[PDB]
């Protein structure tokens, strides 16, 4: 409710939002019964591994990292809407999905010329 | 095992808190478990297939071996120092972040290339 | 945002953090874990 | 269909080719590759 | 239910059998085996 | 010298008839005189320039060296047995027909690639 | 202009760059390459 509460996900090029503001902002919005106000950097450390948007500032150079290293390193890389082709995770499923039906219901044999039990429908 | 690979910070033995992700300039090596190689191989396999059309049209750049994006590091590989301590892997096959980037944008660039021809063939 | 210190490798209000989405890494964890009978075994 | 020769191990107009579907081998490449978060890792 | 004896390690009318569902083990064989093109290879 | 390279088909003694365009499985090696290398180098040079954009976008296939389309044969190189006899060239640099084909369709394929980006840069 | 780092020897938003035309070096790649029959050979 705190993370998505600032769409940490874009799908073309980048776009930052100076961290101070961001934080000092959610310090507001977030309703008094969350759990991101009772553990900020106890949730933040969990978060950093789920949102390659939040890049923690390195301790011994006190600057970001360019690359973002969330535990879902690969999965998150393969979901980005790659500009060459929409989204592999999308286009892949929209296909396997259709393949399911095609074999399932029995679309094949759709204009078969011969007695077919109603059950087959 | 799974997750990013970890080696300890102070050195010597690795005790929890003595282990940090082995960040490198390229990026953090994340382990490539057996099944996750099935995908990237199954993806590259479907591209190599179009080899005869890549040469014909001077695009492409040779067959894409998944063994060009990985490495053979070794250490403890988990999701957190605590649990990564129970996965000592030797000479496992990890793919660094900056690599997880190419194997991505390559399979993406090539995917366009073929997606087109593959449409005419159809 | 009160300083913590060691509980976790990063402070939230820590020095030089940076919110900055990249169309490149769509944040995320693991929701679609397969467990269906045939597929889990 | 003009003769090529080596680019690829088969000529199209080559000698004794043969279009002939068999209910046995339903032609299929690899579309349903799984990449969803939980399943890709 | 007539006694058999060896064909199978258990008699049906055998001594002390027991039908008894447990919310814990939902009975299931293997239906969702994945075979779709991309996923089977 | 200039033209296709010839060699004594009758062996050793090369007269104005014991020559013959040295053709073969690759086509005919035509000599690449000094100035004609200036062009193909000047053409490839203008493509290599776009190196940083070829990697970024996973197209291309490495820098195109003109020394990948030529060879180092040696014989007499002229326009006809008669006049080719007066151009004994040793280890000259010739480009075979089938090669004169790639250096062509490569510079053409790459030329499209860059022609596009090169338009955005502009 | 987001930082890259190694792909290319120069960052665009890099430190101390400088747009500054000089009547002295008129920017130019290679357009007039000669290829006409007689001149290419
Ligand atoms: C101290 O707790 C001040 C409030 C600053 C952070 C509280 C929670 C809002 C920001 C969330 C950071 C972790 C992932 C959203
Ligand atoms: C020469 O190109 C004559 C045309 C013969 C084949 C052209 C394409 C039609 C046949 C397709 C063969 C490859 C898969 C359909
Ligand atoms: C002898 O066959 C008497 C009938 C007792 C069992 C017949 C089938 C009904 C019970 C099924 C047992 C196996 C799984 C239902
Ligand atoms: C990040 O990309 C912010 C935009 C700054 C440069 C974008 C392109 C405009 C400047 C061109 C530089 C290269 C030659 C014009």
């Amino acid at each position: 409710t705190a993370m998505t509460m600032l769409t940490p996900d874009i799908s073309a090029g980048s776009a930052s939002c100076n961290w101070k503001s961001l934080l000092a902002f959610a310090k507001d919005i977030l309703p008094l019964d969350n759990l991101c106000l009772t553990y900020p950097n106890e949730f933040y450390n969990v978060a950093i591994h789920r949102y390659p948007a939040l890049k923690p500032g390195n301790p011994d150079t006190k600057l970001p990292d360019a690359q973002a290293h969330p535990l879902g390193e690969v999965a998150g890389a393969f979901n980005a809407a790659t500009s060459e082709v929409g989204s592999l995770v999308g286009s892949s499923s929209t296909l396997s999905q259709a393949i399911s039906t095609m074999a399932g219901k029995d679309l094949d044999l759709i204009e078969a010329d011969t007695p077919l039990p109603v059950s087959v429908f | 095992p799974t997750g990013k690979l970890w080696r300890p910070v102070g050195t010597s033995v690795a005790t929890i808190d003595s282990l940090a992700i082995v960040s490198d300039r390229f990026g953090q090596y994340s382990f490539v478990n057996e099944g996750m190689r099935e995908t990237f191989s199954k993806a590259l396999f479907d591209i190599n297939m179009w080899q005869p059309l890549f040469q014909a049209t001077k695009t492409g750049c040779g067959p894409i071996v998944l063994s060009s994006f990985t490495t053979t590091t070794s250490g403890y590989v988990g999701a957190t120092a605590g649990d990564a301590l129970d996965n000592p892997v030797t000479n496992g096959v990890f793919i660094s972040t900056v690599q997880i980037m190419n194997l991505q944008r390559t399979i993406a660039a090539r995917m366009r290339d073929v997606a087109l021809w593959q449409k005419h063939l159809d | 945002g009160n300083v913590q210190t060691s509980v976790n490798t990063y402070n939230i209000t820590g020095d030089g953090n940076s919110f900055t989405p990249t169309s490149d890494m769509t944040s995320t964890a693991a929701p679609a874990i397969d467990l269906k009978p045939g597929v889990l075994n």
